[PDB]
């Protein structure tokens, strides 16, 4: 007879808790694999969103119980961390969560069970580091497969073939491969237009707008010289309280002559570099553009864009080298960006854009238009594209490729069943339980290919106790294979990050004992 | 009835951007599996 | 019996246990533990997308071996 | 709710929300059918006020009517697309968006799987 253990409500709080993470786990499971299905979603303001990531699931069903928020939020931060493998994590999370359901009732301490939960952890990171590859950046065709696996689970998969290559240029054109440890997808502009379809998506290398051109006529203007104007075009305004008192009547005629004599100074000024191209940023407070201005403009054969907004300035310049000019006394040709054309295309009668291709000054900056006959396809064209490009982003922070179609989660579930049988103890059951709870994947996987998940998980794992550690579901056969011959792989990095995560939420959960209702 | 000695025409335009944007159509609603309506605030 | 529950899972248990007292008059505990040690089983084995058919025939088959092995190692008395 | 899903809100699943987005789509189509070839007729439409609007466009009637469930929506705005894009056509692309919906489901009620009948639908 040890410790009555007096109170239940913790054990209680451990299991509701356990059956909300399990119940999350359970809900998105269906989104899981290239077999797996979206979901749509309606908010209470009644916005649809279809969609198959994980993380955009997650953060749009309002859940409401305390372990499904931790999940939520262990999914962003997955998201965050890797951008890929935002589903696996949370299945992951809440299965080893439903094995501390059957831990706890054997009777095993929640320290206890922790502590076993991170010796797991440990050993499968070394498994997966063991099964790893190295990758160098100029094998093109592995990214393209790591970005088309990364695609297959998406709406967009019919139109891998368009949106892989895509999806490998742009980082490719935003990074220098020789140096870089990381990208900032920032650098990576995305513009969504509805109209025509996903296999309309287009790699734009230079700069792409939404913003339309004031002027009437001049749509189009090759060898461009382009300049960035912070400061307006209008009629002076001093930054104090100012007026200008007449007390004459030659004085109002001299007053709208030196305004516009100010505003042709102004634009003269502007011609007399050469510029054709003129990005006016947006003003408030004061008019950036006033109509003589864009009259003296147009005569003067200028094409003008104004309300650019004070966020897309540092963008433009890294785009086509131009800097922005806050001060007329400084505008100069040195401050100008040469591009070799800028025109405003029309999209079949569903919008404009203005696009400036060619540069002189091409710096580390890309752009995506993407297509699409719905905005709710659209929307998941974009993320999927987005998670293409943290796949990339993955395989440059670590230079490292694991196979995919549950091999990893496989190869866990058996060596560490291996560990478990040589760390006799209590502890031994706690990573038998981490074990089987890592092989959730591939029993999701399978049924969502629509095979007997249960003997297609023993040959699975049959075949790697044999040896073939590259073993996995293999969705176009019908049942398992060497899951490289498919070209099923992804970075390292998502496994490990997916793992490393779900055990230390799952330790944070456990550490839990109490629900509180504040006020 | 042979419609083109009749004059019954369509732009080609009108075809193939009618079966892209169904197929387009069809394949997104049919990726729905299931669906969370959130009660209204 | 006591008890005044509203789910008809728990009212088929509380029949299993009435049915136990009928006709043994003892094991009205074991009887539910039991079951519900079962369903709990059940659950998982669901969870790795077994038929809910297949697992009552196991359970049924694996029934059949615990009789005989009890009257295997009974005592008389 | 009374599922252990703490969501504040309603959960469709599986061939129920299928059926559903079919019947929803279906409804849309089966409005417009009526308004198709030389034979087609015109609809009115009142705007709640005694407001009347004749037409035979399908993009027209899809625009004037108040759509509620979101995969009749997107056969609305596929309408609008086509008639932005085109300027014809915009009652058969509904039409036949719904019956590739009607048949698609079909065959994943015979359980072949939706990626399959996705990528059947591409290729064709
Ligand atoms: N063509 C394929 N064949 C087999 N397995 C695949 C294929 N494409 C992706 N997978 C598997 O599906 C998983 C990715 O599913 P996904 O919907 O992206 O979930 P997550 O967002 O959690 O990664 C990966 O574990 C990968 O092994
Ligand atoms: N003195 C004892 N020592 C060990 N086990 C016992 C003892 N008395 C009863 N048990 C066990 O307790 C279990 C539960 O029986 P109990 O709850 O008393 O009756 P019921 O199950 O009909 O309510 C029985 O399986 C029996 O084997
Ligand atoms: N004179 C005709 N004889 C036979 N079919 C016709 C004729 N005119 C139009 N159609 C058919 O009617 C269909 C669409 O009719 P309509 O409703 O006017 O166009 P929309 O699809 O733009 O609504 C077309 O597929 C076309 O083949
Ligand atoms: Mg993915
Ligand atoms: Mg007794
Ligand atoms: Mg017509």
């Amino acid at each position: 007879k040890g410790a009555y253990q007096d109170r239940d409500k913790p054990a209680q709080i451990r299991f509701s808790n356990i059956s909300a993470a399990k119940a999350v786990a359970d809900a998105i499971r269906t989104s899981l694999g290239p077999k797996g299905m979206d979901k749509m979603i309606q908010d209470g303001k009644g916005d649809v969103t279809i969609t198959n990531d994980g993380a955009t699931i997650l953060k749009q069903m309002q859940v409401l119980h305390p372990a499904a928020r931790m999940l939520v939020e262990l999914s962003k931060a997955q998201d965050i961390e890797a951008g890929d493998g935002t589903t696996s994590v949370v299945i992951i999370a809440g299965s080893l969560l439903d094995s501390c359901t059957k831990l706890l009732q054997k009777g095993i301490h929640p320290t206890i069970i922790s502590e076993s939960f991170q010796k797991a952890l440990e050993k499968g990171i070394e498994i997966l580091t063991d099964m790893s590859r190295p990758v160098e950046l100029s094998d093109r065709e592995t990214l393209l497969n790591s970005a088309t696996t990364s695609l297959n689970s998406k709406v967009v998969s019919q139109y891998s073939s368009l949106l892989s290559p895509m999806s490998v240029n742009a980082v490719m054109k935003v990074i220098d491969p020789a140096t870089a440890t990381s990208v900032d997808l920032r650098d990576i502009k995305i513009v969504k237009k509805l109209g025509g379809t996903i296999d309309d998506c287009e790699l734009v290398e230079g700069l792409v707008l939404t913003q339309k051109v004031s002027n009437s006529g001049i749509t189009r203007v090759e060898k461009a010289k382009i300049g960035l104007i912070q400061f307006c075009l209008s009629a002076p305004k001093t930054d104090m309280d100012n007026q200008i008192v007449v007390s004459d009547y030659a004085q109002m005629d001299r007053v709208l002559r030196e305004e516009r004599a100010y505003i042709l100074n102004l634009v003269k000024q502007i011609k007399k570099t050469g510029c054709n191209v003129l990005l006016i940023q947006k003003s408030i407070l004061r008019d950036a553009l006033s109509d003589l201005a864009l009259h003296f403009l147009n005569k003067m054969k200028i094409m003008v864009i104004k309300d650019i907004e004070r966020e897309d300035i540092e963008f433009i310049c890294k785009t086509i080298g131009t800097k922005p000019v806050a001060h007329i006394d400084q505008f100069t040709a040195d401050m100008l960006g040469s591009a070799e054309l800028a025109e405003e295309v029309n999209l079949n009668g569903s919008g404009k854009l203005l696009k400036i291709t060619g540069c002189a000054s091409p710096g580390k900056t890309v752009t995506i238009v993407v297509r699409g006959s719905n905005k709710l396809v659209i929307e998941e064209a974009e993320r999927s594209i987005h998670d293409a490009l943290c796949v990339i982003r993955c395989l440059v922070k670590k230079r490292a490729l694991i196979a995919g179609g549950g091999a990893p989660e496989i190869e866990l579930a058996l060596r560490l069943t291996e560990y478990s049988r040589t760390l006799s103890g209590m502890e031994s059951y706690c990573v038998r339980a981490f074990a089987d709870a890592m092989e959730v994947i591939p029993s999701t996987l399978a049924e969502n290919a629509g095979l007997n998940p249960i003997s297609t998980v023993t040959e699975l794992r049959n075949r790697h106790a044999q040896g073939e550690k590259t073993a996995g579901i293999n969705v176009r056969k019908g049942g398992i294979s060497n899951i490289l011959e498919e070209l099923v792989v992804q970075p390292l990095l998502v496994s490990v990050s997916a793992l490393t995560l779900a055990t230390e939420t799952v330790r944070s959960i456990l550490k839990i004992d109490d629900v509180v209702n504040t006020r | 009835r042979d419609n083109k000695q009749a004059g019954v025409f369509e732009p080609t335009i009108v075809k193939v951007k009618s079966l892209k944007f169904a197929t387009e159509a069809a394949i997104t609603i049919l990726r729905i599996d299931d669906l969370i309506k959130l009660h209204p605030e | 019996s006591m008890m005044d529950v509203d789910h008809q899972i728990a009212k088929l248990m509380v029949e299993l246990s009435k049915s136990q007292d009928d006709e043994i008059g003892d094991g009205t505990t074991g009887v539910v533990v039991l079951a519900g040690a079962l369903l709990e089983e059940a659950e998982q084995l669901l969870d790795r997308g077994i038929h809910p058919i297949r697992i009552a025939d196991g359970y049924e088959q694996a029934a059949r071996v615990a009789i005989e092995h009890l009257d295997k190692i009974s005592d008389s008395v | 709710m009374e599922g252990p899903l703490s969501v504040f809100g309603d959960r469709s699943t599986g061939e129920t929300i299928r059926s559903q987005n079919v019947m929803a789509a279906a409804s849309i189509a089966n409005i417009v059918k009526s308004s198709l070839g030389p034979v087609g007729l015109d609809k009115m439409l009142v705007d709640d006020i005694g407001d009347v609007t004749i037409t035979n466009d399908g993009a027209t009637i899809l625009k004037l009517l108040e759509v509620e469930h979101p995969a009749a929506k997107v056969l609305c705005e596929l309408a609008d697309l086509q008639d932005k894009e085109v300027g014809d056509g915009t009652t058969s692309v509904v039409i036949i968006a719904a019956e590739l919906l009607k048949n698609a489901d079909e065959l994943v009620k015979q359980k072949i799987h939706p990626t399959s009948v996705i990528s059947g639908y591409r290729l064709a």
